[PDB]
């Protein structure tokens, strides 16, 4: 059962302590002994020493080994944030893309998924005070529209070498969904021995879509879906990196349109809807201005902002 | 612990030679099981299973009288643990029971995991506005802990909770007394679940037990042709479940997910719970948050609506709620 802070007394402590912790709200040993330092050194008649001692002393009984919600978000200034070379979606996203996460994007064709992949793969190699995460990346490719080029005219914008940019980004390329899965392993090898910042897998899904075709095969495909998607959490606990996904869409010919033009939402089901943490929905505007939208996210309300793709990468719309 | 019992020294000296330790393997036992280890016959072997069970139970009588009358005696059929906000207290008629297993079940962006951070700060409130004055623990199986909504949260309690007195909250302290833990693994939640949370229990830090996703960890290793293993592992984690919130009175809180409906109620409804009807088995209360994106999407704001699927003594109903800055909040006179 629980300990009362009585134990303290036999512990080596007067009377004068004990009753200022009975009258501070403290009452049993395990809270004092979890208590965060701050709380039990601001407070009126103690010492830096004393609070030490004391933790020192309470430490002795009760088992430590367990996080607490003070201790986790003490250590958690960690989390670096790539901004992804727009002002207003970095405004929405508060700061960019975070690290420690997944972070998945779907929309329709040429609404800018690739474009984004390929500001991301330079920008993440940028200094932390400019933006950055200071370190390589990156690019599993499932579809074949990897151009170097567009890497090029990114680093020209920000005064960058291209030799180097070049240098610092890993490529490979899936051609079906037991590839897709092996590659995780080496990519697991080569983080251990450099320090990467960034992970792309793009897409995760197009190979699904033929690879299982029927009603007959949806658990096996859906079973492999949440597999893959496990590696990847896994990952990017292990090593702190972010990773960024794409995804396609599908039409609902069910006729429940009822004022919702043109519906559409994205493929993968349940499983991948539950995997992301956050997700983002790309659409199309005039000329080449883009829509971006929040579908879902933990600790971010829903709302919209305005890109555009132009000759050096994504940015900001111009007037 | 045999020798306590009133018995003649023959078959204390046969029980002895029959190697026996306590009352509970003897009635684990049956009746050609004892004759063959024991060699006694039937008359006596009667005997000592009935002194042996008059024993364990021991001989006291309970009415319902008893429970209805006598509120402090018997606080889990009276108490209750608000959920912080009065419309959804209202729809739950005082909150979440303190033995059984509660279940949240929803697709994604529902709602839940704002839910299961409301009830851990307010389950730590003082006994009069609806909280129990201990802690919580936190169970992640998919992904890492909502810490800005969590600090934002314990900002903005002020501010959602009016009804307690302002002069109060501030010697609650909040994030000191929330637990986080993470596995990755069915086996791994097993462990944890059999030797951690009875000694966060035992020693009153906590009084509360929240699993973010228990079909997470399940959904990954069996497949459809593993279903007795699966069937076996959700048998034994209910059965521990039950078993804590009944000993140490302290709620369970379970957040499910869906799958797609392509006999067990669901016949309007293109989503269920995920586990199935073995895990279903093992539940008291199931509710069921959803938001109706596809239609009434138009209008600027999402639907939102909890609806109670199953209760011993609450009816089928459902109601509205909104998520804001401050914390989920109920919509007033919404109630089906
Ligand atoms: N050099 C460039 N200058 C301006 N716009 C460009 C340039 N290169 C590509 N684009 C724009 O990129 C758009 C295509 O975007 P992107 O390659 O990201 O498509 P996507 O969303 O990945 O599509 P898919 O689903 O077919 O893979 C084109 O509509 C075009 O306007
Ligand atoms: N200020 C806010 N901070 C965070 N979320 C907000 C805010 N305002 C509104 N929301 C909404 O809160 C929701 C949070 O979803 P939540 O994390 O509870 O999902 P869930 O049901 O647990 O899903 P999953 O299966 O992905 O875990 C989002 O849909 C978001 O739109
Ligand atoms: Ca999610
Ligand atoms: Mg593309
Ligand atoms: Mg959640």
């Amino acid at each position: 059962g629980p300990q009362p802070i009585s134990r303290l007394e036999q512990c080596g402590i007067n009377a004068n302590d004990v009753k200022k912790l009975e009258e501070a709200g403290f009452h049993t040993v395990e809270a004092v002994a979890y208590a965060p330092k701050k709380e039990l050194i601001n407070i009126k008649g103690i010492s830096e020493a004393k609070a030490d001692k004391i933790l020192a002393e309470a430490a002795k009984l009760v088992p430590m080994g367990f996080t607490t919600a003070t201790e986790f978000h003490q250590r958690r200034s960690e989390i670096i944030q790539i901004t992804t070379g727009s002002k207003e979606l970095d405004k929405l996203l508060q700061g960019g893309i975070e690290t420690g996460s997944i972070t998945e994007m779907f929309g329709e064709f040429r609404t800018g998924k690739t474009q984004i992949c390929h500001t991301l793969a330079v920008t993440c190699q940028l200094p932390i005070d400019r933006g950055g995460g200071e370190g390589k990346a990156m690019y599993i490719d499932t579809e074949g529209t990897f151009r170097p080029e567009r890497l090029l005219a990114v680093a020209e914008r920000y005064g960058l070498s291209g030799s180097d940019v070049l240098d610092n980004v890993a490529y490979a390329r899936a051609f079906n969904t037991d590839h897709q899965t092996q590659l995780l392993y080496q990519a697991s090898a080569m983080m251990v021995e450099s320090r990467y910042a960034l992970l792309i897998v793009d897409s995760a899904t197009a190979l699904y879509r033929t690879d299982y075709s029927g009603r007959g095969e949806l658990s096996a495909r859906q079973m492999h879906l949440a597999r893959f998607l496990r590696m990847l959490l896994r990952l990017a606990d292990e090593f702190g990196v972010a990773v960024v996904i794409t995804n396609q869409v599908v039409a609902q010919v069910d006729g429940a349109a009822m004022f919702a033009a043109d519906p559409k939402k994205p493929i993968g089901g349940n499983i991948i809807a539950h995997a992301s943490t956050t997700r983002l929905y790309l659409r199309k505007g005039r000329g080449e201005t883009r829509i971006c939208k929040i579908y879902d996210s933990p600790c971010l309300p829903e709302a919209e902002a305005m890109f555009a793709i132009n000759a050096d990468g994504v940015g900001d719309a111009k007037d | 612990d045999l020798d306590l019992l009133d018995l003649n020294p023959r078959i204390i000296a046969a029980i002895k030679k029959a190697k026996l330790k306590s009352v509970k393997e003897v009635l684990h036992f049956s009746g050609p099981d004892l004759k063959r280890l024991t060699n006694l016959s039937s008359p006596e072997v009667w005997h000592l299973l009935r002194t042996a069970s008059l024993h364990l139970r021991g001989s006291s009588i309970l009415t319902a009288l008893q429970l209805h009358q006598q509120k402090e005696r018997f606080p889990t059929q009276h108490q209750r643990l608000s959920l912080g906000c009065p419309v959804l207290d209202a729809l739950l008629r005082g909150g979440l029971p303190l033995d059984g297993i509660t279940e949240l079940a929803g697709r994604s962006s529902a709602g839940k995991t704002q839910l299961a951070l409301q009830l851990c700060l307010a389950v730590q409130f003082p006994r009069q506005h609806g909280g129990l004055e201990a802690g919580a623990v936190y169970i992640c199986t998919e992904d890492a802990f909502p810490h800005k909504r969590l600090q934002q949260l314990m900002a903005q309690q002020p501010r959602l909770r009016t009804d307690v007195p302002g002069e109060l909250l501030q010697k609650l302290r909040f994030g000191s007394q929330i637990f986080i833990e993470h596995v990755a693994d069915v086996d791994t939640l097993l462990e944890c679940v059999n030797k951690k949370v009875p000694v966060l229990l035992s020693r009153g830090m906590a009084r509360l037990v929240v699993i973010d996703s228990v079909a997470a960890p399940f959904r990954c290793e069996f497949d459809s042709q593993a279903s007795a293993p699966r069937a076996r592992h959700l048998q034994s984690l209910g059965a521990t479940l039950r078993e804590l919130s009944s000993a140490f009175q302290s709620p369970v809180l379970c957040i499910n997910q869906v799958t797609e409906a392509m006999p067990l109620g669901f016949w309007d409804e293109r989503v269920s719970p995920a586990l199935g009807i073995t895990w279903a088995n093992q539940l008291l209360v199931r509710l069921l948050a959803d938001r109706l994106r596809e239609e009434e999407a138009a209008l600027g704001c999402p639907a939102r609506t909890l609806r109670v699927l199953s209760a011993p003594h609450l009816p089928p109903s459902s109601c509205s709620y909104t998520i804001s800055a401050e914390g989920v909040r109920g919509t007033p006179g919404t109630q089906s």
